[PDB]
């Protein structure tokens, strides 16, 4: 009887729910905050860095925002190992689309593929789901700048500005009351800093705990910039002057 | 039939990974320090009895030239992962004609470790790995946890009393130390952790410095370093 | 015991396989079949199960080959699977070697098929016991059980309330060897009647009867001949 | 707790017993076999007025000469009927003749007990929880067979399935005769359905099908025939 | 420097079939040969499938034997499963399926399926080793077919005769078959020795024997 | 073999010869080259007789199950597509099939030529076999969409006769069927071409006809 | 052999093919319709070769592209469509080759009017004018000579008339029946030409 | 691989996994589909966070091929996977038959897939109910409803999802045969707002005709919602 040890992960509950997916969502909501927003100049992704020690190499070390392609990047909230697996898979998917069609994959299509992986895990087999949620931003010539949010169930939805992780309600309120349809890149970055500070329950953000990146489309090319400590510090000085 | 033995708990945790971490934290201590021109990994290898042959136990190992690995946890898991890492390194070499990059190797091994927290019918690896290396992009010290997450460290310690060892190492670590200073600090940290009196027979050291092949220090060199 | 009858690969502290025992328990719930043999013939009789007034009685005895037939007790789907297996084995032996299969080897293969299902937790024992009547140089009666055992009998009876039939057979066993065909058929019918409840009666509809012999290929007894035999049974019992 | 293949201490399979419990519900159907043919009648429990009547049919055609009434889980019943249709079609292909009703019933039972994995392959994971009344005309004449989740197939002169199976069976037992004609069979079937039905018997709450020995072709009665029989019916007593 | 092995040989033979109002005749020569040698002088080519059906094949003996055994096994399995004996039409469809199953490595066998159906009418099916054709009156397969078929056309159809004959009976048809097989034995090197003649009619299957030239 | 079919104002006319051969030997003169796939579709077969018969039976099985499942009659186009896909799956194995499927469906009368190489050509007039060229010439020289049934049957009979006369692989009997909305009729069950020659070309029968 | 012709301008794409369905030495139809495969979103695949391979590959590509467009609620780009077709042909080349030549025409906002030439070996490249078949030898130079930038649809049709006249006069197969597909002003038009 | 029987029989003869899939369906949004002479109208409830969510991304009203359209209630990821399967099957049918797949065939396929997932080991049932609107081979409009158990049925007007019973009762009360397009759209909007909060951004409506599936414009939905609001205010 090996079945006594089975937990039956891919099984409905009396309320028509999946306990494993709910627990993965709890883990994601315990994870650190990751915000994203869309300006008229690009998609901004920010994240709060969880402190481990000051012996961590903080230079050239982005652990909550990753590049999936030249025109797609993502922010992670949940389990880093699961996120790494899914990110490698997404990179493979984007390169496979380019190989098949001689053109770059649309962001919606990539999101659909990775979410299909997640849904298949929740439905087939007897393995646990992925404890990771994604904020996938990108640009393509069909739908312009795009920002998507994906959860462990395989569900995904498009957003103009959103936040995931711990205390995402405060970030969502800040973004709801501040975000505007037409914003410049600098304005969006300042708003991202403000929402990160509010979620972290602080007034003056510290560049040692902030990851900032933005994906823009200029001069016919998509360019991703992952702000360094000094650039984030200049932004924080601007934010301090503003508020 | 194969089903996941590691599953989410109502609070959203993977208690199996937590328990693997408990095993690692109970195991013996290891540390790594990135110097200005090199990286060292040291470990405390005590002798359970006078009959064992110290030269037969291998805690610090060489994955390839300019890449060494040490562990804290279960030696069988370590041996399996070490064989896999060597195979991955030679696979990269066969593909690209040059030696594998430390970041690439760490990512591959971390993914392998992750697979054992999700696939069916298996338990997670009960060890933490410290991988030191040198490549065209500089000197690297990475830690891999039983969950499959990896961390880029300037200096780190895993195993027993790793919190106290980390505090001690941080109080006297700066990024500009040399290889000799790093080795002295490593021996000091191991001596601080160890109860009793240390000796060259209780510790092992590996160094990758100045774009030279990874080296495992001998008992005589460790004794020379311990004289101070 | 509640803790050890969940799966079929677990022995109880007494070294018992409760799942296999329950597969065997399924056999005791079926209708009664009796088989006896003389020096030349095997006669197999059985009680066909009638569900209700409007239902036709169910088949009880089946033909496997020219000189091989079976009766079953237990789960009809299992009986069908085993019957198909045996029929294909006999036909394939005839195809490959142009001769009749050895009944002992056929029964051994059926017993191996039984056994292979009791070794894995993803399978279960057949809930059917088989009575195999054949003529291969001589009359033979075999009984195959859910746990993979097979035995050879001079007379056999299984099914519900078959202990009365067993008593009758144990009483009259010494007479069967030198009996004629008519006497053997009458004895088999009498044992079946002994099993039968007094309220119930043996009629042409609920009685199945077959004979296999020296130059007598496995054959069901016609309705008219069966009526004659049942009349003889009733008359001689009236004395 | 238990696997699908677990035996109960009484020698029965728990899943089969539970499927037998499942087959107890659904619309009530009756079937009558006479020398001139076999007639299957069924009640239609029309859910509401917005349902399309043609899209729901409790009487299906397994072949040109085989009709079936189904009860239990309707999705499982449709799966079983599709399997039976495929197998009867394949038999016709490989033998250039109409399959026997008994052989069709045997194939259906073989599929029904598929989850047991007794011979290696298996795709089904559980019993079907479906009861069938399969009627038709073959070289041996009209016949009517009943199949159940346990895999056991019986042959009936008259039978019933559904929620009111017990009352229908009592009426059939006390009113059926061997030598009835087809008109009497139709009258008896509709009388039993009227007696056991909750709603007043009409030309829209009942469906009938017949396979007559003459044509040996499945025929679905329409409103004209149904109303004719309804008129012929004797006043309820 | 090895030569490839060809998996087909012809072992000779002739099988004739002739129908009537309520009977059918299947005659076959029994010689078995390999190139210019005689393997044996008695290898029957006709097998009984049912009490009202037989099959005779010509071609490679091993293929013929395997195919006849396979058909017999299929018919016995059919009897066990569907509890009635198939008639010649069911057997024809069964043989067609069996033969097309090997469409890309066919049995080297040309077969005549002879029988009587439920209407008591003689029936012949001619198989060209992959497919079937129902023959109205007569058929012939094997090495002597090109010699024999014209004779049977002349004696049965009489399409080129203004003054025709219609009184056909069992004895006259048997004599016609004997004459046809003897004439084939005259000029065909692979036909000779003995011939077996099966008549299927209401009384069943009856087998007679006729002697042919041994050269 | 000569098989032909053509659309006309009252439906479709299908016609075939009855000769089978292996090499130069005439194996039979009474084979049936027109088959019915269902009530409303006829297939005329040419090429390998065994391949044609087997694959037409296969198509009939598929169409029967489709019709039973969907409670509707299959269309000639769908049947032709099924047959062509099946035949194409065997491309490069040696199948010899040329089939004309003609039938009535909800979109009127339809005719498709299907080959063993996976071809599927919709058309109004097709001919297949070794006599197809002669049948084509005769049909094209006198075809009209407004022919009566008798005229169309006569045209088909004449085309088959000329194909048999000029082609050594065609002969025996000529069969002509008529497909109409309600099914199909066999106008000519089978007519020996021996009488056709001395009706058409040598009515006088006083000397050997000189071609 | 099937002659295919394709012409790309700044404001149009014209594809042309002979309308013969050939079976041995006889023309099954003079109005064949198995060469053009119109694909939603202003795309067209013109195929030439054996009718069986033509049908199989054309329908496979059309159904795959329609599936893509339905799944993604969007129009596939002409370049993506052309390179997808080439990738499928190349994939099957070394396993079970389709012996088909392709002219892939289309329009999209990103790249305007596009024409791609592909042979049975799956050698593809975007062109302003292309041809396939044994009539390519007789129409390619006419296309070269009379093509210019800023050509109009009617001037292109005149060039095609010259090509058809050449194929009627000098080509061994006297081809007289042609079908044209014209893409311009975001509409696709069918024409039938007889010379 | 993993082939445990996830869906099994309960002692009483029920499939608890299927019941739980039905509960997941009841936790979904509301979808209504009304049939007419030669067209259909499908309305569906929208749930968007204002000013932050992108309304266009989420799509409960999808198109399978050139003539079949679908609405669903339940789990969005399961719905997406099933819809992709169905689109692939539409194109496979087109490839194999040279004709578009009719609505009855596609509904039967969807129901068969759901039954198979209740009856295969190692998988769990789809937690979605679907409404499929399309045309048959005789060019006749038809609406089918499919449930997690795999049972399908054709309808004249049907509602699925949360509070489906109230909407179904309203439809049975207010449905007429052969309505015009505007009246049918009004009926669909009233039926859906019988349970959904009255607001033009709480609903998405499409009209399916032989030509195509056309989504109703926001201004028309606003006008119809205002008319419904006026009627409600008058009634109260
Ligand atoms: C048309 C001629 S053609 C030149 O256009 O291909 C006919 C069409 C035809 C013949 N018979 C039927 C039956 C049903 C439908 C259509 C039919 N084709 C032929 O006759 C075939 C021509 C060859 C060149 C492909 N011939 C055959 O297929 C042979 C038929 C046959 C053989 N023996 C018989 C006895 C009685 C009746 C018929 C036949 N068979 C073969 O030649 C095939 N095998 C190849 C291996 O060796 C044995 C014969």
């Amino acid at each position: 009887m090996a079945r006594r040890y089975d937990s039956r992960t891919t099984t409905f509950s009396p309320e028509g729910r999946l306990y494993q997916v709910e627990y993965a969502l709890e883990a994601i909501n315990n994870a650190s905050i990751t915000i994203g927003l869309i300006t008229k100049d690009g998609v901004i992704l920010g994240a709060d860095k969880v402190f481990i020690s000051k012996l961590i190499d903080k230079a050239n070390n982005y652990e909550k925002i990753y590049k999936i392609d030249k025109h797609i990047f993502c922010g992670v909230a949940g389990l880093n190992a699961d996120a790494n697996i899914l990110i490698n898979q997404s990179r493979l998917y984007a390169q496979r689309y380019l190989y098949n069609y001689n053109e770059v994959q649309p962001v919606s299509q990539l999101v659909v593929q990775i979410c299909d992986i997640k849904q298949s895990y929740t439905q087939y087999g007897g393995l646990r789901p992925y404890g990771v949620s994604f904020l996938i931003g990108g640009y393509d010539t069909k739908d312009g700048y795009q920002l998507y949010h994906t959860d462990p169930s395989g569900n995904y939805s498009g957003w103009f500005a959103t936040a995931i992780g711990t205390n995402n309600l405060t970030a969502s309120s800040v973004l709801k009351q501040e975000w505007k349809n037409d914003m410049t890149l600098e304005e969006g970055l300042l708003l991202a800093l403000k929402t990160l500070a509010k979620s972290t329950d602080t007034e003056i953000p510290k560049s040692e705990k902030i990851e900032l990146a933005y994906l823009t489309n200029k001069d016919g090319e998509v360019y991703q910039k992952y702000l360094t400590e000094k650039e984030i510090e200049e932004l924080i000085k601007l934010y301090t002057q503003k508020y | 039939y194969s089903f996941s033995l590691t599953t989410f708990s109502p609070t959203g945790k993977l208690v199996q990974i937590e328990y693997a971490l408990n095993r690692v934290s109970s195991s013996s201590p290891a540390l790594g320090i990135r110097a200005k021109n090199g990286v060292i990994i040291a470990t405390e290898k005590k002798s359970p009895n006078e009959l064992i042959e110290e030269n037969s136990i291998f805690k610090i190992q060489q994955i390839s030239e300019h890449i060494g690995i040490v562990y804290a946890g279960m030696p069988g898991d370590f041996r399996v992962l070490l064989k896999r890492a060597r195979k991955e390194a030679i696979r990269y070499s066969l593909q690209y004609g040059s030696e594998i990059l430390v970041k690439e190797l760490v990512k591959i091994i971390a993914s392998i470790v992750q697979e054992f927290t999700q696939t069916g019918g298996v338990r997670p690896f009960g060890l933490s790995l410290l991988i030191c290396g040198v490549d065209v992009y500089g000197y690297h010290l990475y830690q891999i946890d039983p969950s499959g997450c990896y961390f880029n460290w300037m200096a780190t310690c895993v195993g027993k009393d790793y919190q106290n060892n980390m505090s001690f190492l941080e109080k006297r670590y700066n990024k500009d130390i040399e290889i000799e200073d790093a080795i002295h600090t490593a021996i000091l940290t191991l001596k601080e952790s160890y109860e009793g009196v240390l000796n060259e027979k209780n510790i092992e050291i590996g160094v990758a410095y100045d774009n030279k092949p990874f080296k495992i220090l001998t008992q005589n060199e460790i004794k020379d370093y311990l004289i101070e | 015991r509640n803790l050890y009858d969940t799966d079929n690969i677990i022995y109880s502290p007494e070294g018992r396989l409760y799942q296999v025992e329950y597969a065997s328990e399924a056999i005791k719930q079926g209708t009664c079949a009796v088989a006896i043999k003389s020096k030349d013939y095997v006669v197999v009789s059985g009680l066909k199960k009638c569900i209700s007034k409007l239902s036709f009685p169910q088949e009880k005895i089946f033909k496997i080959d020219d000189y091989i037939g079976i009766s079953m007790s237990g789960i009809t789907s299992d009986a069908k699977v085993l019957t198909k297996f045996m029929q294909n084995e006999c036909l394939s032996h005839k195809f490959l070697y142009n001769e009749n299969i050895n009944i002992e080897s056929l029964v051994r293969s059926v017993a191996d098929k039984y056994q292979k299902n009791t070794q894995k937790s993803s399978k279960r024992a057949f809930g059917v016991g088989l009575m195999i009547a054949a003529y291969h140089n001589e009359p033979c009666i075999f009984e195959t059980r859910p746990n993979g055992s097979y035995f050879e009998y001079d007379a056999l009876s299984f099914g519900a309330r078959s202990h009365a039939s067993k008593t009758y057979l144990e009483k009259n066993l010494h007479l069967f060897e030198e009996c004629s065909l008519e006497e053997l058929i009458l004895h088999c019918l009498k044992a079946l009647k002994c099993s039968l409840s007094s309220e119930s009666e043996l009629t042409i509809s609920n009685t199945a009867l077959a004979v296999v012999g020296k130059n007598h290929p496995w054959q069901e007894i016609s309705s008219l001949q069966l009526e004659e035999y049942l009349s003889k049974v009733k008359m001689d019992a009236e004395q | 707790d238990r696997g699908v293949n677990t035996f109960s201490p009484e020698g029965r399979l728990f899943q089969v017993e539970y499927a037998l419990g499942a087959i107890k519900l659904g619309s009530t159907a009756v079937g009558i076999c006479v020398n001139d043919g076999v007639i299957l009648a069924s009640e239609r429990r029309i859910s509401s007025t917005l349902i399309e009547k043609d899209s729901v049919e409790k009487l299906l055609s397994i072949d040109d000469h085989i009709g079936c009434a189904m009860s239990g889980l309707m999705a499982d019943a449709r799966t079983l009927i599709d399997y039976a249709r495929v197998e009867c079609n394949h038999y016709k292909f490989i033998y250039n003749e109409n399959i026997n009703i008994k052989s069709c019933v045997e194939l259906i039972s073989e599929l029904a007990l598929d989850f047991s994995n007794l011979s290696d392959k298996k795709i089904m994971s559980r019993p079907f929880g479906v009861a069938l009344l399969i009627g038709g005309v073959d070289k041996n004449g009209p016949c009517l067979w009943y199949t159940e989740p346990s895999g056991t197939n019986t042959r009936f002169s008259a039978a019933s399935i559904g929620s009111a199976q017990e009352g229908a069976e009592l009426l059939l037992q006390e009113n059926y005769k061997k030598d009835m004609t087809f008109e009497q069979a139709e009258i008896l079937a509709l009388t039993v359905l009227r007696q056991v039905m909750e709603d007043k018997l009409s030309t829209s709450n009942v469906e009938i099908c017949a396979i007559k020995k003459s044509d040996q072709t499945f025929y679905k009665y329409n409103t004209d025939d149904i109303s004719r029989i309804i008129d012929v019916l004797p006043s309820p007593v | 420097g090895f030569k490839r092995w060809y998996p087909y040989i012809d072992n000779g033979g002739t099988v004739i079939g002739l129908t009537g109002k309520d009977y059918v005749i299947l005659a076959a020569d029994t010689r078995l040969s390999l190139s210019y040698s005689i393997y044996t002088r008695f290898c029957p080519k006709i097998s009984k499938l049912t009490d009202k059906c037989i099959i005779g094949s010509s071609g490679m003996q091993s293929d013929i034997k395997t195919l006849h055994s396979l058909l017999q096994k299929k018919i016995q399995l059919f009897v066990l499963e569907h509890s009635h004996y198939p008639d010649i039409h069911v057997i024809d469809r069964l043989l067609c399926v069996i033969l097309y199953s090997r469409r890309f490595f066919p049995y080297y066998a040309f077969n005549i399926l002879a029988g009587v159906d439920e209407n008591n009418k003689g029936v012949l099916y001619n198989y060209d080793s992959v497919g079937s054709y129902c023959e109205a009156t007569h058929s012939c397969v094997g090495s002597g077919s090109q010699l024999i078929l014209p004779i049977l056309d002349n004696r049965v159809e009489q399409k080129n005769q203004l003054i025709k004959n219609t009184n056909f009976n069992l004895g006259d048809d048997i004599n016609f078959v004997k004459d046809a097989i003897t004439s084939a034995t005259e000029r065909d090197i692979y036909t000779g020795d003995k011939t077996l003649i099966y008549v299927i009619d209401k009384m069943g299957i009856n087998v007679n024997t006729l002697d042919l030239k041994q050269d | 073999t000569t098989t032909l079919a053509f659309k006309f104002k009252d439906g479709i006319i299908v016609a075939v010869d009855s000769r089978a051969s292996m090499g130069s030997f005439i194996s039979s003169q009474n084979v049936e080259k027109i088959i019915e796939i269902n009530k409303n579709i006829l297939g005329t077969m040419a090429g390998g007789a065994a391949d044609c018969l087997y694959w037409e039976k296969y198509l009939g099985k598929i169409i029967k199950i489709y019709e039973l499942r969907n409670n509707e009659k299959i269309s000639v186009r769908a049947a032709s597509t099924i047959l062509s896909n099946i035949l194409y799956q065997y491309k490069g194995y040696g199948l010899c099939c040329g089939i004309i499927l003609s039938g009535y469906d909800h979109t009127g009368f339809n005719m498709f030529y299907v080959d063993d190489s996976g071809k599927k050509v919709e058309g109004n007039l097709f001919s297949c076999g070794s006599g197809s060229t002669y049948a084509y010439s005769i049909l094209d020289s006198a075809y009209d969409y407004n022919l009566n049934l008798d005229q169309a049957v006569e045209l088909a009979r004449n085309a088959i006769y000329h194909a048999t006369f000029r082609d050594g692989g065609s002969g025996g009997k000529v069969r002509v069927f008529h497909i109409h909305k309600n099914g199909y009729d066999k106008i000519i069950e089978g007519e020996d071409v021996f009488d056709l020659h001395y009706h058409y070309t040598n009515p006088e029968q006083k000397d050997q006809y000189v071609m | 052999m099937d002659t295919l012709i394709g012409l790309r301008g700044n404001n149009f794409v014209v594809l042309a093919a002979d309308t013969y369905s050939i079976n041995s030495i006889i023309k099954l139809k003079n109005d064949d319709n198995t060469k053009f495969y119109d694909i939603h979103g202003n795309k067209c695949l013109l195929l030439g070769g054996s009718i069986g391979d033509r049908l199989q590959f054309g329908e496979f590509i059309r159904k795959n592209v329609h599936l893509y467009q339905y799944q993604n609620n969007t129009d596939m780009f002409v370049k993506s469509f052309a390179f997808f077709t080439r990738k499928n042909l190349a994939y099957y080349l070394r396993r079970n080759p389709f012996e088909v030549n392709c002219l892939i025409a289309g329009y999209d906002k990103k790249d305007g009017y596009q024409l791609y030439w592909c042979d049975y070996l799956s050698n593809m490249d975007s062109v302003n004018k292309g041809a396939h078949g044994y009539g390519a030898y007789l129409v390619s130079a006419i296309l070269d000579k009379y093509y210019h930038e800023n050509l109009t649809v009617d001037e292109a049709l005149d060039i095609f008339k010259l090509c058809f006249e050449e194929l009627k006069k000098r080509f061994l197969l006297t081809q007289i029946n042609y079908e044209l597909r014209i893409m311009y002003d975001n509409k696709v038009e069918t024409q039938y030409v007889t010379v | 691989s993993y082939d445990r029987a996830i869906t099994v029989f309960s002692p009483d003869g029920h499939l608890l996994q299927v019941e739980h899939a039905l509960e997941a369906v009841k936790k979904g949004g509301c979808a209504v589909a009304i049939k007419s002479s030669n067209f259909a109208v499908l309305a569906v409830e929208k749930k968007n966070i204002p000013k932050l969510q992108n309304p266009k991304t989420t799509e409960k009203l999808i198109k399978l091929d050139e003539h079949n359209c679908l609405a669903f209630a339940g789990l969005n990821a399961d719905a997406r996977v099933l819809v992709n399967k169905t689109r692939l099957e539409c194109q496979r049918y087109y490839l194999n038959m040279d004709e578009p797949a009719p609505v009855d065939y596609i509904a039967k396929y969807v129901a068969k897939v759901q039954q198979k997932f209740t009856h295969r080991g190692g998988v769990r049932p789809f937690g979605i109910a679907t409404l499929i609107a399309g045309f048959k081979n005789n060019k006749e409009i038809c609406i089918y409803q499919t449930e997690p158990s795999g049972i399908y049925a054709a309808w004249k007007a049907q509602a699925i999802g949360k509070n489906a019973k109230i909407v179904q009762e309203f439809l049975e009360k207010n449905y007429q045969e052969n309505m015009e397009q505007k009246d049918c759209i009004f009926l669909a909007l009233k039926a859906i707002f019988e349970v959904v909060e009255l607001s033009s951004k709480n609903v998405e409506v499409a009209l399916l005709t032989e030509k195509d599936l056309t989504f109703i414009e926001e201004q028309e939905i606003n006008s119809m919602v205002e008319l419904i609001d006026q009627e409600r205010t008058k009634n109260n």
